């Protein structure tokens, strides 16, 4: 009836329904003063009201975007205010009318940008897939190091048995000081992340500017740690060959070209 | 010189090789004609004052007549300044067991604006105690740079160059009129950089900019020049943490070719991957006269009870005051990221 | 007290000033409509006042000009109504607050454009010393001339001994003509520019297309030259390494190249 | 001018030296003499222009 | 006297003269409320008025256009609902006020676009001789075809002779049928055009995808083609020397470089 009711002179009840989901957590939200059931999932009632500015569909990711206007204290843009998740919120948007039980998507993405311009309204602007296609496509070059990092599908390591689990012992603003890791080397976490649960399924990961002794460097402050809460943290590779094989033995898939060759051209002046 | 190589291409036997001698005039201010250049070519000869000349006589190839190209390192740095040179204390970076002089950006950036062969500005007209700090920094942080000009564009043009190289604005202050210099450091203390607040000189703060974390980089690849041999050299720079969370590699390439040691690379793209992933919040706040002070560059604190944001560092961007009539003064700010590390 | 002033909240006066300066002369001017004595200045109340748009600083020369508004009858602005003065005339813009005898520097730069839209106003453009960084910085080519200009700091040449003081004869619309010069070789000044004192300690520089005989040719033509002021003409230097060394015994510091190299590379084809 | 400042023009289509300087005086006189430039506006007196 | 009344202060009557000229065929229309009588030619009173914008002379063909508006039903503009006309519809604006018989040229030109944005009007886009400046003109390349449009000056080929008159038997959406063309070899007609009389001395060129047997196919459909209208048909030269010599005699015409070299240089490397 959905179609039927578009197509209906008279019985246009136009109602927008938003579906922000990350992993095993969903945020419904709906454009409409009361809450409505759609497929077993209740949205909620805003106060203030969410509506959008339209959707624009011309082949340009740069233009293309979707924006949302809601109140300051939404649930789902108020983590943006302190920190960026670290994994991304997709976006899914459903169209329905009052009265009918079914509904059709038209937009679906992630967000792209979140700002406040005023206490009582916040602006979120969505992007979609096609954005993605900006950056480039190179992702290649004949240098010495790896040019991999470590444990993507390229380096092919397994980093599940150099997991450590340990409770942070003391937390500042720039350094992390735990007692376990001061049994390694210096230098040993180097380059790795640290992941911690937030909620539910989903994990925050912050990068390691440089590991030594028991006290660890994070990049871009320690703050949104939890002081006690239990935090993973797995190593780093340096990229060299001799670091990739006597650490990891990880050699055979080194990506890396070390002494193949750093200038000899066979059309150069004079071989000697 | 005495250069002797005679037998470099395998001598008659082979292609020749490289012998004669080579007379250099760097021409100083009080730098004579040389009698032998003269005597040789004859006719009008100057005393090519104010230009590096070098004069070569001797065997240059053999077996076939056709010489091959050339290849000369030079440093230079001292011999600039035309007859005063500033702060040379501090004018040089000794990299690689002295095997690389390294100059100070600083001074090249005093040279450029100061230098009477460059743009000639009164020296008068530099503050002098903030350029002095600047290349005392430099110097104990051992950041230095080499370059060279051949691509006769406009000063801009090689000043943002050195400018985003070191990562500091150069400004004419409003105040005093001076050129102002201000390095982007963690070098500053809570107490002392002012605060401002709805009751105490904000008026309105709009945009928010909450930024995303999903998208970003995850490796970033920075490529430099080897100053000993001139070679290209890259070094990679990995975010482990935004990698995990990407779905798919994403790599950008960025060019630092001024840039002398891998090191030093390598410190300036930690800086840039901790600025580009870090998340950063912009935010556009309005001002009045309380922030009448303020230079672009300044950090100073901003606090909004009512927006729910604490006590937060930020730098200042561009700015657009209007003293006499509208009485609005309104500045572009960011959060304070901007560090260099030093390992 | 000005800057407890600007903190205070019953007692802002703000009135701006403003002082043009070339050299010896200055003008002073404020916005408010009665004249204001500060450090010993008085700067006069212009009928219809004078006002400016604001201070943008941006970084960008282009961007961040400055706008000053005032009738068409405004002193220091009518100088340029027949033709720019050769000198660039500094402003300095102060900010005090009346009753107070302190002020506030608060924008320093000089003239960069001058425009009457209308009778009854005037438009003043003023840029900083940070326009001009965008031309090039290049200044040296491998050219057989001396490229130099006759006097700069480069030739190291004292024109003082070559000045010739003299009456002018005869003045017409494109062209000068003195008997003085009459007994100079032709071309003896050409190159050259003609400086006269136009007020104080500031001359009025105008150069020379062509000296032929008795008869001077000014380049845009003689307008604003006084036809019974005294006038001081230099030479002019062609460039030439002859012409440098028998005219002014300076081949020492001559800049050009002149029989150095052409075309001849060390890795050409044939040599003969 | 307190700094020396200097330009670079091509004018590859001049086959000789003394016509180059022709033209470079000419450009020397137009971007240094000052020029005033004027927005007017007539009726229908300009009309032929 | 249209100087005169121009100069007038209390005669000004202005009208707007609009001419156009398609080789034998000529519309005038005229902004008045009546039709006005000029050089014999009487401008008929358009329900609605027709009005311009303006006349801009800049030096660039881009913004110097200039803009028609005039009703739907403009019988000029018509022909352009469903194909543009062949040949360019020459435009000439004359102006001259209402009791004098003098009218001077202000504008002319050809039609450049035209659309109709509403049904009650009709706007026309029309461009001066100066934007046919803008597409290149290098016109050469050193490649095997003849790079000559059959028939172009410098073919220097008579199609006279070649010309063939025929009724089409049959016309469907996109091919047209003939028996005649039918006793020809395949291919004979392909790259040729189809030229028929639409009104006067004017004819409309269509061109030629392929020709296979009996059936002509026509780029674009076969819209707009008279099914009883007398049609006339020229043959297509492919470009080729042997198909230039044999069929029509044109070798030493021929433009194109078939055996002179394909890439042997004198500075290459290994002759053999
Ligand atoms: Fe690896
Ligand atoms: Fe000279
Ligand atoms: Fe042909």
């Amino acid at each position: 009836s959905f179609n039927s009711r578009e197509s209906s002179l008279a019985d246009g009840q136009p109602v927008r329904l938003y579906q922000f989901s990350r992993g095993a957590i969903r945020w419904s939200y709906n454009s409409s003063d009361r809450d409505i059931t759609y497929q077993n999932q209740i949205f909620r009632t805003v106060p203030g009201g969410i509506t959008d500015n339209g959707i624009i569909c011309s082949g340009d990711p740069q233009s293309d975007q979707f924006v949302i206007t809601a109140p300051a204290d939404l649930d789902v843009a108020l983590l943006y205010k302190t920190r960026s998740p670290s994994d991304a919120i997709d976006l899914v948007v459903y169209d329905m009318h009052y009265g009918d039980a079914e509904a059709a998507v038209s937009w679906v993405g992630q967000i792209g940008d979140v700002d406040w311009p005023t206490v009582d309204s916040c602006r979120i602007t969505c992007v979609s897939e096609d954005e993605l296609m900006d950056q480039p496509g190179l992702t290649d070059t004949y240098c010495r190091t790896c040019t991999a990092i470590v444990g993507d599908h390229r380096c092919k390591v397994n980093l599940v048995p150099y997991r450590v689990t340990l409770t942070p012992q003391s937390v500042s603003a720039w350094v992390i000081s735990s007692g376990v890791v001061a049994g390694y080397a210096d230098g040993w976490f180097t380059g790795g992340y640290v992941e911690w649960q937030v909620d539910g399924d989903n994990y925050d990961r912050r990068f390691i500017e440089q590991h030594a002794g028991a006290d660890l460097h994070i990049l871009g402050g320690t703050e949104g740690i939890p002081a006690g809460g239990q935090l993973r943290v797995y190593p780093g590779c340096d990229g060299l060959a001799q670091t990739c094989d006597d650490k990891f033995s990880n050699l055979p898939n080194f990506r890396g070209f070390n002494a193949m060759q750093g200038k000899s051209p066979f059309d150069g002046d004079q071989v000697w | 010189v005495r250069i002797n190589a005679p037998e470099l291409f395998g001598g008659d036997k082979g292609e020749g090789g490289l012998d004669g001698t080579l007379d250099v005039l760097f021409g100083e201010e009080d730098q004579g004609v040389l009698p032998r250049l003269a005597a040789m070519l004859g006719g009008l000869v100057p005393a090519f004052r104010g230009v590096t000349t070098c004069f070569y006589s001797g065997l240059v190839t053999s077996v076939n007549p056709y010489p091959k190209k050339w290849e000369i390192l030079r440093r230079g740095g001292n011999r600039l300044w035309d007859g005063n040179p500033w702060y040379p204390e501090k004018q040089f970076v000794w990299l690689a067991d002295g095997q690389i002089k390294a100059m100070n950006p600083a001074h090249i950036l005093y040279l450029v604006y100061t230098g009477r062969d460059f743009r000639g500005l009164a020296r008068t007209r530099m503050d002098e105690a903030s350029w002095r700090a600047a290349a005392d920094t430099l110097y104990a942080e051992g950041f230095g740079l080499c370059f060279e000009w051949t691509r006769s564009d406009s000063f801009k043009n090689f000043c943002e160059t050195v400018k985003s190289h070191i990562g500091a604005e150069v400004y004419p202050n409003r105040q005093t009129g001076q050129i102002s210099i201000r390095l982007l450091r963690d070098d500053y203390n809570v107490a002392d950089l002012p605060l401002f607040d709805e009751d105490s000189g904000l008026l309105e703060i709009t945009q928010e900019k909450t930024g995303s974390t999903s998208l970003a980089p995850s490796q970033l690849i920075v490529k430099y020049i080897d100053q000993i041999d001139g070679a290209q050299r890259q070094i990679i720079v990995n975010n482990n943490a935004v990698a995990a969370s990407q779905g798919r590699r994403s790599s950008e390439e960025i060019e630092f070719l001024g840039v002398p040691t891998g090191e030093l690379a390598g410190r300036v793209g930690e800086r840039e991957m901790r600025l580009k992933t870090t998340g950063l919040k912009r935010y556009k706040g309005v001002f009045d006269r309380r922030a009448r002070s303020l230079n672009p560059g300044q950090p100073f604190l901003i606090r909004s009870t009512p927006r729910g944001i604490p006590e937060t560092v930020v730098r200042v961007g561009r700015i657009e005051d209007n003293f006499l009539g509208d009485g609005k003064i309104t500045l572009t700010v960011v959060q304070d990221q901007f560090n260099l590390p030093a390992t």
